[PDB]
């Protein structure tokens, strides 16, 4: 099967650059037009930029937005295409798709995130305990994202992970809840496991009764 | 520019049941060669958007029978005839006429499902973050439906504003029903000044409001 | 390093340059 992998995402300051690298495996990219597409939760699906074949003299085409900012280019030899973002503005943070020609293949997507505000590690507090509710508060960390799993995988039967909201002090919060029977408690040992990737914090938690 | 609407944020629907989105374009989308020239995309949670409809009408391949696309030439329509628990997620239109190609701001698909009340819990700030200066107080809503429900937080039997967040899971793949997370945060201060702590729930599945509580006082 | 033929052909038919 076709596949297009993104990288090159990350935790930029404000008016610097990054540059985007998308690589196509099982996909001769020399014969297809290549998009980059991007999403926010402020604006939707926006396509970005094009850029054509050799024939067509690598012809370009970019959203108004990015003009002047934004460089697509691609590299047939080493089946990759590129986008070099300058100037970054807040607006541009989003993950970043690759795409080919017809819209069919996709990447999974890099995630950049444009601001001024240096990274913070989270802390992780339990939610302590018929059915009983176990859970780990995931507080004050920047940016996203953030894992949670529980028992290194072994528990995903009735886990609520929640969405990270925004905090007014411009920090992420999320909770991880499970629910388990009540006879449970005190034998049953229950691990909420935290991934924080840009801070470099690894973190274990018992969730025992108090 | 050509700017892509799509009326309904979101549509409920039946399981097994057919539905229809809708999406229009300020400009026509037919092509010279007789070719309509708009995409449908389906975006499950999570994923990256995936290729259900092009030019249209036209099945992309490995799309299940039940999707179709129809339109004119500034109004279309994708259908699905019996929507499967694989169907939920955002439905996006795009047109490829013009640069620059534009997207609809989508239509997320919900399944519907028998009213069920939720199950709510409360939980006290625990001791390791009081020593670092402030509390948080979360209650928690399991697997409920609909997803309107009202979150009354109360300290000392006073109401609370402005002092607490909620977050929402998507619907669960299994029953369908929500859940969802409401934090309050109080400096320590504030917290250990008062004993009494509810969370009221108002929802549509319980004949009068319930309230989970706790004393701080162990 | 297309697998087959199947992709490009839908390409081509649907490609447009000319107004
Ligand atoms: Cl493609
Ligand atoms: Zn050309
Ligand atoms: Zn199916
Ligand atoms: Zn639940």
């Amino acid at each position: 099967e076709v596949k297009l992998e993104e990288s090159g995402g990350g935790l930029v300051q404000p008016g610097g650059s990054m540059k985007l690298s998308c690589v196509a495996s099982r996909f001769t990219l020399s014969k297809y037009w290549m998009n980059w597409v991007r999403q926010s939760p402020e604006k939707g699906l926006e396509w970005v930029a094009q850029i054509r074949l050799k024939s067509d003299n690598y012809a370009t085409h970019y959203a108004e937005s990015v003009k002047g900012r934004f460089t697509i280019s691609r590299d047939d030899s080493k089946s990759s295409v590129y986008l070099q973002m300058n100037n970054l503005r807040a607006e541009d943070t989003g993950i970043y798709y690759c795409t080919g020609e017809i819209f069919v293949n996709w990447g999974q997507g890099t995630l950049v995130t444009v601001s001024a505000a240096s990274t913070k590690g989270p802390s992780v507090f339990p939610l302590a305990p018929g059915t009983a509710a176990l859970g780990c508060l995931v507080k004050d960390y920047f940016p996203e994202p953030v894992t949670v799993s529980w028992n290194s995988g072994a528990l995903t039967s009735g886990v609520h992970t929640f969405p990270a909201v925004l905090q007014s002090s411009g920090l992420y919060s999320l909770s991880s809840v499970v629910t388990v029977p009540s006879s449970s408690l005190g034998t049953q040992t229950y691990i909420c496991n935290v991934n924080h990737k840009p801070s470099n914090t690894k973190v274990d938690k018992k969730v025992e009764p108090k | 520019d050509i700017v892509m609407t799509q009326a309904a944020p979101s549509v409920p629907v039946t399981p097994g049941e057919s539905v229809s989105i809708s999406c229009r374009s300020s400009k026509s989308l037919l092509h010279s060669n007789g070719n309509t020239y708009l995409y449908w995309f389906l975006q499950r949670p999570g994923q990256s958007p995936q290729l259900l409809i092009y030019r249209m009408s036209n099945l992309a391949s490995g799309v299940p029978d039940r999707f179709s696309g129809s339109g004119s030439g500034t109004a279309f329509t994708l259908r699905i005839s019996r929507v499967e628990a694989e169907d939920v997620g955002v439905y996006y239109c795009m047109q490829h006429l013009e640069y620059p190609f534009t997207f609809g701001a989508g239509t997320k698909l919900e399944l519907k499902r028998t009213v069920a009340a939720p199950s709510v819990f409360i939980f006290p700030p625990s001791d390791e973050q009081l020593k670092s200066g402030t509390a948080s107080v979360v209650c928690l809503l399991n697997n409920f439906y609909p997803r309107e429900a009202k979150v009354q937080w109360k300290v000392d039997n006073a109401l609370q504003s402005g002092n607490s967040q909620e977050s929402v899971t998507e619907q669960d793949s299994k029953d369908s029903t929500y859940s969802l997370s409401s934090t309050l945060t109080l400096s320590k201060a504030d917290y250990e000044k008062h004993k009494v702590y509810a969370c009221e729930v108002t929802h549509q599945g319980l004949s009068s409001p319930v309230t989970k509580s706790f004393n701080r006082g162990e | 390093k297309d697998e087959d033929g199947d992709y490009e052909e839908l390409v081509l038919a649907l490609r447009s340059e000319e107004d």
